[PDB]
């Protein structure tokens, strides 16, 4: 055997077995920020009555679901390394998961470039002169050549702050801090 | 029916992927390109058409990917008329070695069960024509029976007495079928067989039908060798019209070998280390032997009884379906007394007066007796002496000693051994003779004027040779 | 449900391309190794118990055809099989040297020299996984095998094709009644006839090494390997090398049956073969059973024990005899592998501990022996004796409580007392001293007769030893009339009541 | 170093480590950086990826994933030579005792193979020991291999320390005891018994003995590896120095027993009753090293845990095969206060033969047996007849079978701290003559309280005058 390319998630399951074989052989002939473009486009035809009709269909046939997506896959846009990928899942039973693989390929392409987001987690929204800085100042803490991205979600149950999540990290200011006077209560 | 390429072969369970023609359950597959046919019973689905089987013979040389046929039905046999006096294993090739069997028409080994109004409800007693077994543990018609006692107690020469005697009066012809046998004993049953006058290499006056599956011969193909043992005796119940006979050799064999198919596909054990299927197991193969409306199957089963536990999981389950016993003891054989059977210690369910009659009741309740209380004063007169009995214990040391004596008869297949001619005993003369002992109106005979003789009008005639 | 070979540099060069630079239809990569147990990637031509050979010079065999790989146990070490590493075929099943090169060397399970004389000089072949013969080869045990033990040859026979299962507890005399097995065959060895001669080969499977180099040299001093092989698959080895090893031993004496010739293997033991089996059955993940034995194992005790046959005159008319040997728990003779190999074979031969220490030696029980052939396994004298001896022998058995306090008994059970303890005063024996067959019907003829009653019972073990002396150098014209005749007449049986009597006289001094 | 792996998945103490360039064999060594401790972990799996399945030889506490891992290219090399005497060392070679390094200039790796048949010594001898039950019943042998049954308290660390006394003091060749898990109260009795009594001394180069210890404070993988660490320090003594050795293992039983405990955290299905399936595979590869070869000899003695006075366990059963002599201990002699407890009836040696120990010690030792089984069919009379109800042959035979039952009995020297008698040493022509005399009759005559607790004969003797003079 051969020794492969580390990718940078190394997720496991159903997916990260395909999904990382799929990610150490584009990365031979560095066909790695193409195939990306190529994989969003199957990424919409799979959604289809008649294509997903018998895509996870069982009783069609074992064979005929192998050159009916080969016939598709070749003839509109790309016959790339993916061609043979699409015709190894079908010839091993894996079409179900195919789904699966393709977010699971995003993820591991993303972090090549990308953050995984912080979730600011307060209030009703804000003005600019204060969500620009956390724009910025969320920014001077990575310091490795980036471009970052952001979620944000509404709760009231937190009372007076706000949760944020840079990574693993959860840098907490919030009305936890009533639960923690228990120590007043506590001899 | 198609053709499906193997692609698993774990032991001695093969796995084949058909394409169009997945066959049902219970078929019987045939493996191409080989020296000797390998067959193959289809036992599970597993989905993305793929099957599972239970190889019949061994599993070498098996590459992935040969091509196997299927014959669209189960293993079929040759059942016929020109069966008898032959040997066949599982899947019907002939394996003594003196022609092919020449048939016309098959039969498959599985089928169900008979109806619930196909069935006899008036019940019937098969007489054989042994002394001690028509009496004091008679046989049903349909029913089963249990054989206790292994070797070296007279066991096969009552086996082989047996068919001639269902061939003599009867009509219906047997099978022998042994479940897992020696490869060496059967080899001296089939010479004795020859010898003793049932099988016939010359013509077609034979009476029994081999089935020998053996012991070196694999799990898969050693639980179905009670059922084509079971398949060529109902042609001489359905076709013809009969009263089948039918030995399995021995029960046991066939409870073991099912917890070791059902340990290779992967199926957790019940209680002791059985199979879950224990009871249901058993159940498909007994309830196709019994007394329908054209002819009946009858059967007579040897048991093995583990560990001497009589509550153990396979006996106890076996003891569910039986309607007799007999047992085979080693003393009894000590006496010189012949067959070995120990009337004590064997049973019958139908002993009951509105199945047998009032007659037959009350003298098989009264030599019961008679023989219990000898048992007893084995002892008084071991120690304290002979004469300090009493003058009606003079009486009990008599008609206990001219009964049991009386419990034996010369055999006809043993017929240079004794040199005496084998005797054959009605239903009404055993009961006519047994009467007249505990009545003591020959209570003037010496007790050893009462050994291998016929009916009572010949121990009486032997009396009077005698000095 | 993953898959073994669904690992993440499998799939990652069909991505690629076709797979050209490996064919997989004859060479397969290794996935995974441990514990003896192979996982291969490729290989699709195996056939099933087909040897492969791999990359580091060790050898294998195939026992798991799965859909995505092969599972192959490997013989030797472990240490030199890696992750990646071809794998080969030769293609065929295994196979040993057999021949009459064999006679005198030691070999190991897969036919190799190790005694350090030389290689074997064999031109001959053959595979250990063939079949018995039919129904129809055979003929019926007429035989004798001789023992040389007056206990095993008088009162449990074996024959010329049958099995006997030597089973007793540990420290008991079991590989002792089958080492003068071997050299009693000395007698008829060496002379002329060839329908008398045998041919013995001893099995030892997970003994310790030097208890096989102290086997050597007690048979080298016996002068007994002259016609015994010794295949020995020992404990340090591998599990699977310890599996063939009673197939191997019983292909080697398949020669001498299918050429007129006659044989005795001894499987010693076969209670470690089925361990050996047990280690490789759950490392392959077989499903197990009770014990955690797997379900095939009365499949591998049967279809080993039913090759040892009595062919017949259109065949040969050879012969294989075997002797497997079991050893218990604490006479529990109710486990599962005790009672898979009481089941198949034609009896056995029980030896306690508790004989051991009062005194007899060899420490046979006979009630708890059986031989299913039996009488027609013996000569016609040692029929005409035993008979009377081994029922006065089942007598005492009945009355052997009321011996420890009486003396208030019947003079009928002060009989059965005094008779029943001169008899098994003579089945004593010493280790090492097999006896000629009509030499034990001399001995076994005193005492059953009735001229050994007014002895005293440690005087029982002497006369023996002094009628022996007696009757070899000036009587050997009469040691010679019973092995040629075979049957006692009634002017023998004339001429020993001369002897024995006109013996007693000038005894006892 | 190569092959530097990473750590995944910490589950009990088995690691799991993933390779990116060079995976290594089965059965290495590696190291796990960052510690202030030696963490050693052997490899024994391939499992498929680069990841292989080890087992750690220390405490797996702190173990954060993705650790680097080093490699040696070899299994544990520890050190060996003539200056490990007078030493204890750890499973990995390492001293424990605080008395500074070993200084030795030869490694051994621990894992090498059995003999061939060809290098196979064959003779049998004779070893006295000084015990009347050893040395008339079940006698050792220069280089044979000597098994120490019995349960739990039953007197193995004190017959397996007398021996010591006797034996390894007067020996000209050397010794090694290797302690494989037991009590480290015990393993501090043993080396200042030996620091006073000569065999160990620390100051100059003339011990005679080695140590090896690793006791049952540590976790279940190192306590399967000191088993070998023993037997590749005593077998230097005997291939590459010429000499005579001989092996003190105590105990032997925590090696299969501490490979039951990681079987299926390793990824196996349990055989029977929870023992690993590889039991009678992994013992000989290790018990087929303990032989005497044609270039030296070894003379083993091991003790034997039975499990519940179990003897019919399955780890027990399976080492009565790579023995030469067994000595079973009981129970339910010990608490008749019969000291040593040595079962009669259950010993058993190989040389027990009238070609080797001579024709006069065979006839008496089948005598003493004899007369021993004799005795038990008489104690189900006495239970229901009582006493007086025997005859007065049975009655002599019941006698002088406890007159032989207490004569087996014999205070050792180191019962002078337990119950303070003084210490017997008997020679085997004294042994003999004794017994021999007690089966004759010419003893009859005595109390039984004067056999107990002696040395020879003529003790026994000397104190039925001084039990009458007290009267
Ligand atoms: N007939 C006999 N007379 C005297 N001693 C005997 C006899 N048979 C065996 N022995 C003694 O028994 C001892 C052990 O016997 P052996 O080892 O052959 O039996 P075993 O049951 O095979 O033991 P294991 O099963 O441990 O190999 C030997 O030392 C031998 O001296
Ligand atoms: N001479 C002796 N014989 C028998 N037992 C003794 C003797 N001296 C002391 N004992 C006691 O017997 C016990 C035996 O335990 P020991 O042998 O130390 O451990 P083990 O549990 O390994 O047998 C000791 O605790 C000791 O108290
Ligand atoms: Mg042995
Ligand atoms: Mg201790």
């Amino acid at each position: 055997f051969a020794k492969l390319v580390r990718p940078p998630v190394q997720i496991y399951g159903i997916e990260g077995r395909y999904a990382t074989a799929l990610y150490s052989a584009a990365s031979k002939q560095n066909k790695l920020e193409q195939v990306e473009k190529e994989l969003l486009r199957v990424a919409q035809i799979l959604k289809e009555p008649k294509v997903a009709a018998s895509i996870m269909n069982p009783y069609v046939k074992r064979s005929v679901k192998v050159k009916s997506l080969s016939d598709m896959t070749a003839k509109e846009k790309f016959s790339p390394l993916t061609s043979n990928l699409i015709n190894l899942l079908a010839e091993n039973g894996r079409l179900s998961s195919t789904p699966g693989v393709i977010s699971a390929f995003s993820t591991m392409m993303s972090v090549h470039r990308g953050e995984v987001p912080c979730s600011v987690t307060t209030a009703s929204p804000l003005d600019e002169a204060t969500l620009t800085e956390l724009k910025t100042v969320l920014k001077s803490f990575l310091s490795k050549g980036q471009i970052l991205k952001l979620e944000v979600k509404v709760d009231p149950s937190i009372m007076g702050g706000m949760i944020v999540r840079i990574g693993e990290k959860y840098v907490d200011m919030s009305a936890k801090t009533k639960i923690q006077k228990l120590s007043r209560a506590m001899r | 029916a198609a053709t499906g390429r193997i692609v698993a072969v774990i032991g001695a369970v093969v796995d084949v992927q058909f394409d169009e023609g997945l066959p049902p359950i219970l078929n019987a597959l045939e493996v191409q390109g080989r020296e000797t046919r390998l067959v193959l019973e289809v036992a599970q689905h597993l989905g993305e058409s793929t099957v599972r089987t239970i190889a019949m013979d061994g599993t070498e040389g098996l590459v992935r990917g040969q091509k196997v046929l299927d014959s669209g039905a189960p293993i079929k046999i040759p059942v016929g008329p020109e069966t008898l006096g032959r040997i066949m294993n599982v899947i019907g090739e002939p394996i003594d070695e003196r022609g092919p069997i020449k048939t016309k028409q098959f039969a498959a080994i599985h089928a169900e069960a008979p109806e619930f109004m196909e069935m006899s409800v008036e019940q019937e007693i098969l007489v054989t024509g042994i002394k001690v077994v028509d009496l004091l543990a008679p046989y049903a018609k349909g029913g089963k029976i249990g054989l206790f006692g292994g070797a070296g107690v007279g066991k096969t020469v009552l086996i082989m007495e047996l068919i001639n005697n269902v061939a003599k009066a009867h009509g219906g012809y047997s099978v022998f079928a042994g479940v897992g046998e020696r490869t060496r004993e059967g080899n001296d049953l089939y010479h004795e067989m020859i010898e003793s006058g049932v099988i016939n290499l010359k013509d077609a006056t034979s009476k029994v039908a081999l089935v020998y599956g053996q012991m070196n011969e694999p799990p898969g193909a050693r639980a179905r060798v009670a059922l084509t043992g079971l398949t060529v005796a109902e042609y001489f119940r359905d076709q013809e019209g009969q009263d089948v006979l039918l030995f399995i050799d021995n029960i046991f064999r066939f409870t073991q070998a099912g917890s070791e198919v059902s340990a290779l596909l992967g199926r957790i054990p019940s209680a002791v280390g059985y199979q879950p299927t224990l009871a249901t197991d058993m159940g498909t193969m007994q309830e196709r032997i019994t007394t329908t409306k054209k002819g009946s199957i009858t059967s007579v089963q040897a048991i093995y009884v583990p560990a001497d536990d009589l509550t153990d999981p396979a006996p106890a389950t076996t003891f569910a379906h039986l309607d007799a016993t007999t047992v085979l003891s080693r003393a009894i054989a000590e006496l010189g007394i012949y067959p070995a059977v120990d009337p004590l210690d064997s049973t019958s369910r139908i002993m009951d007066p509105n199945i047998v009659g009032s007659e037959h009741y009350d003298v098989a309740r009264g030599v019961q007796k008679i023989l219990q209380d000898y048992k007893s004063l084995q002892d008084i007169i071991a120690i304290l002496g002979m004469d300090e009995l009493s003058e009606e214990d003079k009486l009990t040391v008599s008609r206990a000693r001219k009964i049991q004596r009386f419990l034996s008869q010369p055999f006809q297949v043993a017929e240079v051994f004794t040199g005496h001619l084998g005797k054959l005993v009605p239903l009404k003369e055993t009961i006519k003779g047994f009467q007249q002992i505990l009545a003591g109106e020959y209570d003037h005979l010496p007790e050893q004027a009462f050994y291998m003789v016929g009916p009572i009008e010949e121990a009486v005639a032997k009396a009077d040779k005698l000095a | 449900k993953t898959g073994t070979a669904e690992v993440s540099s499998i799939l990652e060069e069909r991505i690629l391309g076709a797979d050209t630079s490996v064919d997989l239809e004859e060479t397969g990569r290794v996935l995974s190794i441990g514990d003896g147990i192979a996982r291969v990637h490729g290989l699709r031509n195996v056939q099933a118990e087909e040897m492969v050979e791999f990359s580091s010079g060790l050898k294998g065999m195939s026992l798991n055809l799965e859909p995505d790989n092969v599972g192959v146990v490997v013989f030797g070490n472990d240490k030199l099989i890696k992750e990646g590493d071809i794998v080969k075929r030769t293609g065929a099943i295994v196979d040993v040297p057999v021949g009459e090169e064999l006679l005198g060397r030691v070999v190991d399970a897969l036919g190799n020299a190790i005694d350090g004389k030389g290689p074997i000089g064999s031109k001959t072949r053959r595979r250990v996984g063939l079949k018995a013969p039919g129904i129809i080869p055979r003929i019926s045990v007429r035989e004798p095998m001789q023992t040389g033990i007056k206990a095993v040859d008088s009162l449990v026979p074996i024959g010329r094709g049958q099995r006997e299962l030597i089973i007793g507890d540990r420290q008991t005399g079991k590989t002792s009644i089958a080492i003068d097995t071997i050299i009693n065959q000395k007698r008829f060895n060496d002379g002329t006839d060839e329908k008398k001669k045998l041919y013995c080969i001893y099995v030892a499977i997970g003994q310790k090494r030097s208890t096989v180099a102290q086997l050597v040299k007690r048979l080298t001093d016996a002068d007994a390997m002259k016609y015994t092989i010794v295949v020995s698959a020992t404990a340090s080895d591998a599990a699977p090398l310890q599996y063939l090893a009673p197939y191997s031993g019983c292909s080697m004496g398949e020669y001498f049956r299918d050429n007129g010739k006659h044989a005795l293997i001894i499987y010693d033991d076969l209670s470690k073969q089925a361990v050996a089996y047990r280690q490789m059955s759950l490392l392959l993940r077989r499903p197990p059973g009770r014990e955690a034995y797997p379900g095939d194992v009365f499949y591998l005790h049967s279809r080993l024990l039913e090759r040892a046959a009595k062919m017949n005159d259109a065949f040969g008319g050879g012969s294989l005899t075997a002797l497997p040997v079991i050893e218990t728990q604490a006479g529990d003779v109710s486990a599962y592998i005790p009672t898979n190999v009481i089941s198949i074979t034609d009896g056995q031969i029980f030896l306690e501990t508790e004989l051991f220490y009062k005194g007899i030696r060899p420490a046979i029980n006979v009630g708890l022996s059986v031989s299913r052939v039996g009488s027609a396994a013996q000569t016609r004298a040692m029929k005409q004796v035993a008979g009377t001896m081994k029922l006065e022998l089942a007598q005492y058995r009945e009355v052997a409580a009321f011996a420890q306090f009486g003396s208030d008994l019947d003079a009928a059970t002060q009989q059965l007392l005094s008779r029943g303890v001169r008899l098994t005063e003579l089945l004593k024996q010493g280790q090492y001293a097999p006896m000629a067959i009509e030499e034990q019907v001399a001995v076994i003829y005193a005492g059953v007769r009735g001229y050994l009653d007014k002895l005293e019972p440690s005087k029982i073990t002497k006369f023996e030893n002094a009628f022996l002396s007696h009757v070899i150098s000036q009587h050997q014209a009469l040691l010679g009339k019973i092995r040629a005749d075979g049957k006692i007449s009634e002017e023998t049986d004339a001429k020993l009541k001369e002897i024995v009597t006109n013996f007693l006289a000038g005894f006892e001094a």
